[PDB]
C-alpha cells in the first residue's frame, strides 16, 4: 500500500486501509526508513516532521480471515445406534463457501486470555 | 516583532552557466553539445530538481562538461505576521 | 490555452472540501433536509477539526488500493465541438498575457503619489476593489506597480485594498486562434454505506454550487449544467457491495493557441507615378 | 437549501399511509372500482385499528430480510438541471430564515392588545387563518408573538386561530445563489399476491394525490408526474414469485446555497473637488 | 546570495484581544458587543487600519487593548553555487 502525506495528517495519525501485525520494508523518496522515525498505535500511522510532504510506502503482513458467504452442502446426518443405548441423531460436517475481508477490514477479536502460562514445567 | 513565520518553495531547478563565457544554457543538439545561449535567468535550460525529479539521466553529457557551472535556482514565498501593539 | 478541465476539478475540489469539512455550522447548514441519524453519524465520522476518519479523491484506474469508505471519483468522459467563429478567430492581443491573478496590496505612500505593489507584472488592470479612479486621480500602471494621485486622496494612506489583475508575459502582438467545446466530465462517489453516499453526494453539489464564484471557471469554464445517476451498485463480487451515485458535469472552454505576428509598419512610401 | 427527496417521502408516507390504513372508510371510497373478493380481503389483512397484518416501507439493498407480504420500496433514480437563472440567483433576503411552519394558537388577551403566542420567533408572517387585519388593527409581530389592537376586536379574545409562519435564525443577510433541479424518483410495491399488489399501488395513488396540499411540496417539490410500468415478476428463484409493479415520480425543485453579505453602508462622504 | 527580492503588506488590520482571558475577539452581537473568543491570531475578529475608519467607528467593550497587525510578504530567488 501508499500513502501521501500533508501537514494535516503527520499529527492525526495514518489510517490504514488494511490491519497490522508488522511491517516487512518502509520506503519514500529519501529512501528507507528506520524504526527510531515511525510509530504505530491502535492500527494508525505516524510519522516525525522530517516528512511533511513526502510520500511513503509499506509492505505489510496481515492475519488471514473469512466470512461465510453461502453455507452449501449445508447438513448430513446419521441416526447413530450401535453401541448406543437408544437412537442418537448426529449433524455431520457443514460445507461453507468463505469469502476474504478486503472491502472492509475489522480488528481481530478480543478474546479473553488465560493466566496459564505456555510451555510450563510441572514437578 | 515577528509574530509567526512561514516559507514556501514554488520552484527549484537547476540551471548551468559557462565558467568563461558568462551565459546561461539554453539549448543543445541530438550530442547534447550546447547549440545557444542567454544572459537571461528567467530564460534558461531548466532541469527540474524537486523531490521526485532527482537522479535525472537527460543531461549526463552536459554535466560532466567542466566548462559548465550548475546552479540550483530556487523560488521561495515566506509569510511574516507583526503584531505591533496599539 | 489547453483546458484540463479534471486537474481543475481537483485543484477547487481538494482545499474547498476540507474547509467545508473543517466546520461544523456549514455542514448543518448542508445537511438541514436529512433526518437526524445520517446527519449526525456522518458528522461524527467526518465533520471536524480532529475527525479521525477522512475523505479522499482522485482519478480512476489507480494501480494501488483506494479507500472505499468515502471516496471521490473521478472520469473523464466525452467532449463535443459546438460553436465556431469566422477563421477560428476568438480574440487578438498587442501583448502576450497569462493567467487572471487576485493579489491583495495595502496601499503605500510615494513622493508624488499612492502606489500598490504586486508580485509580478501587469498586463491589463482589471479592477480595483471598491475605487473608481477620475481623471484628477490619474491612473497609470508602471510594470510591478499601479498608482494614484497623492495630494486629494491623502486620507487613504494605508487603504487595505486588493486588486484583480492580469499577468505580462511579453510585448510580442498576435492572433488567437480556436473555437468552443462542450465537455462532459463524470463524478461519483463511492462508499459499502449508502447514507454516506448520499451526504457525499450532497456535500459535492454544494461545492459545485460555491465553485460558480471562482475566477477561473467565470472566465474559461462557463455554462455549468450537472446531471445524477441512479444509486447502483458498483461491485457485488466483493464481501459487501460498493454504492455509488455517478454525477455528470458539463462545461464550456475555449480551446485556442496564439499565434504571434512579425510584421510591425512604421514607415510610409508615398510616392507618385509618371507617364 | 438542499433537498432530500427519499427522507421526505418516507416521512410524508408512513404517518399518513397509517392515518389511511386505519379506517374502513377511506379504504372503502379507494377501492370503489375494484371486485368484492379482493377489496374485502385486503381490509380483512392489513385495514383496521386492530389489523394483525402490517405494511412496512424502506429504502433498497437492506442488508437484512424485508417482509414481502406487502411492503413499498423506494430507490433514488435519476435527476436533471433543466433551468437557470442569470448568475444563479434564485432570491434574495435580508434575514435567515428556515423552514415554513404551521401551528395553531388560541387568541390572548394583554392589557392593550390580543395577541398569539408561538414555538419560536417570527421572521415573516404570511398568513393567519380567516384574518384580514386593516390599518385600524395595526398588525404588529415582536419576535415569538404576533399581536393587534385589543378594543375594537374585544369580542374574539378565545378565538381559536391557527397560523402559517417562517423561523428567524439570524439578522444577517445574504444571496441565494442555486438553479433548479428535475429529479426522478422510483417507488415500487412488492407482494407475492398480486392482488395485494394492485391495491397497494392503487393506495400509493391516492396517498400521491393527497400530498399535494402538504406545504413542503406546495413551496419546495413543485410540478408532480407520475408514471407508471407493468407488473412483472420481480424474482423468479424462490419457491414462489414476487410480484411488483412500479412506480416513476417526478419532481422540481430548487438546490440553493445562502450567500452572506457582510458590506453595509452607513454613512456617506459627498465632498467636491478644486483645481 | 540573494539574485532578487520584493516585500509588499498583503493586509494590514487592527485585532481586538481581551486583557484577562487574553483570547482575542470571533464573533460578536448586533452593537458588536463580544459573544465569542478564539486562541487563534488570525483568524481574530480585525479591521482595516487606517484613520478614516478610526474616525468612523475602543466603542464597544473597555477592554482597551487593540493590536495592530501587520502581514508581510516576501519574494525572493537564490542562486546557491555547488
Amino acid at each position: 500500500m501508499i500513502y501521501f502525506v500533508n501537514k494535516d495528517r503527520i499529527k492525526k495519525g495514518i489510517p490504514l486501509y488494511y490491519d497490522v501485525k508488522e511491517i516487512t520494508y518502509i520506503a519514500t523518496q529519501d529512501g528507507t526508513v528506520y524504526e527510531e522515525d515511525y510509530e504505530i498505535k491502535n492500527n494508525r500511522l505516524y510519522l516525525n516532521e522530517k516528512y511533511e510532504n513526502h510520500t511513503v510506502t509499506l509492505k505489510i503482513l496481515m492475519t488471514l480471515r473469512y466470512v461465510v458467504s453461502d453455507i452449501l452442502k449445508e447438513s448430513r446426518y446419521q441416526y447413530t445406534k450401535f453401541n448406543q443405548p437408544k437412537s442418537k441423531f448426529e449433524n455431520l460436517p457443514q460445507k461453507l463457501l468463505l469469502k476474504r475481508e478486503d472491502v472492509i477490514v475489522l480488528q481481530d477479536p478480543y478474546k479473553v486470555n488465560d493466566g496459564i502460562e505456555e510451555d510450563l514445567e510441572i514437578q | 516583532s515577528i509574530e509567526k513565520k512561514e516559507e514556501v518553495i514554488a520552484h527549484n531547478e537547476v540551471v548551468f552557466r559557462s565558467l568563461t563565457q558568462g551565459l546561461y544554457v539554453k539549448e543543445v543538439d541530438i550530442y547534447s553539445d550546447v547549440v545557444s545561449y542567454t544572459k537571461d535567468v528567467d530564460e534558461a535550460l531548466a532541469m527540474p530538481n524537486t523531490i521526485n525529479f532527482k537522479n535525472s539521466r537527460k543531461y549526463k553529457k552536459l554535466i560532466m562538461n567542466l566548462d559548465l557551472e550548475p546552479l540550483n535556482k530556487i523560488q521561495k514565498v515566506i509569510y511574516e505576521t507583526h503584531l505591533e501593539g496599539l | 490555452a489547453i483546458t484540463s478541465v479534471d486537474s481543475y476539478l481537483l485543484s477547487e475540489i481538494k482545499p474547498r472540501l476540507n474547509t467545508v469539512l473543517e466546520n461544523c455550522y456549514i455542514i448543518d447548514e448542508v445537511l438541514k433536509d436529512f433526518d437526524y441519524q445520517t446527519r449526525e453519524s456522518f458528522k461524527e465520522a467526518f465533520c471536524g477539526k480532529n475527525a479521525q476518519h477522512e475523505v479522499t479523491v482522485g482519478f480512476n484506474f489507480p494501480k494501488f488500493k483506494n479507500n472505499y469508505e468515502a471516496h471521490y471519483l473521478i472520469q473523464l468522459g466525452q467532449g463535443q465541438e459546438t460553436k465556431n467563429s469566422l477563421g477560428s478567430i476568438q480574440s487578438s492581443y498587442f501583448e502576450a498575457t497569462g493567467d487572471t491573478l487576485v493579489e491583495s496590496s495595502t496601499a503605500i505612500r510615494e513622493d508624488d503619489k499612492l502606489v500598490f505593489t504586486v508580485s509580478k507584472p501587469i498586463g491589463e488592470l482589471i479592477k480595483v476593489e471598491d475605487i473608481e479612479f477620475a481623471k484628477y486621480d490619474n491612473l497609470q500602471v508602471e510594470g510591478n506597480k499601479v498608482s494614484f494621485k497623492y495630494q486629494t486622496n491623502e486620507d487613504y494612506e494605508n487603504y487595505n485594498a486588493n486588486i484583480i489583475f492580469t499577468e505580462k508575459k511579453n510585448d510580442s502582438k498576435g492572433l488567437v486562434k480556436g473555437f468552443t467545446v462542450e465537455e462532459q466530465v463524470t463524478v461519483v462517489g463511492l462508499s459499502f454505506n449508502v447514507d454516506v453516499a448520499r451526504c457525499l453526494d450532497a456535500v459535492l453539489k454544494m461545492i459545485l454550487i460555491s465553485m460558480r464564484d471562482s475566477i477561473e471557471e467565470q472566465q474559461t469554464f462557463q455554462l455549468q449544467n450537472l446531471s445524477f445517476g441512479d444509486i447502483a451498485p458498483i461491485i457485488e463480487d466483493g464481501d459487501s457491495m460498493i454504492f455509488g451515485r455517478p454525477t455528470i458535469i458539463k462545461y464550456t472552454s475555449s480551446l485556442d493557441l496564439d499565434y504571434t505576428i512579425t510584421q510591425d509598419i512604421n514607415k510610409l512610401t508615398f510616392k507618385e507615378r509618371k507617364d
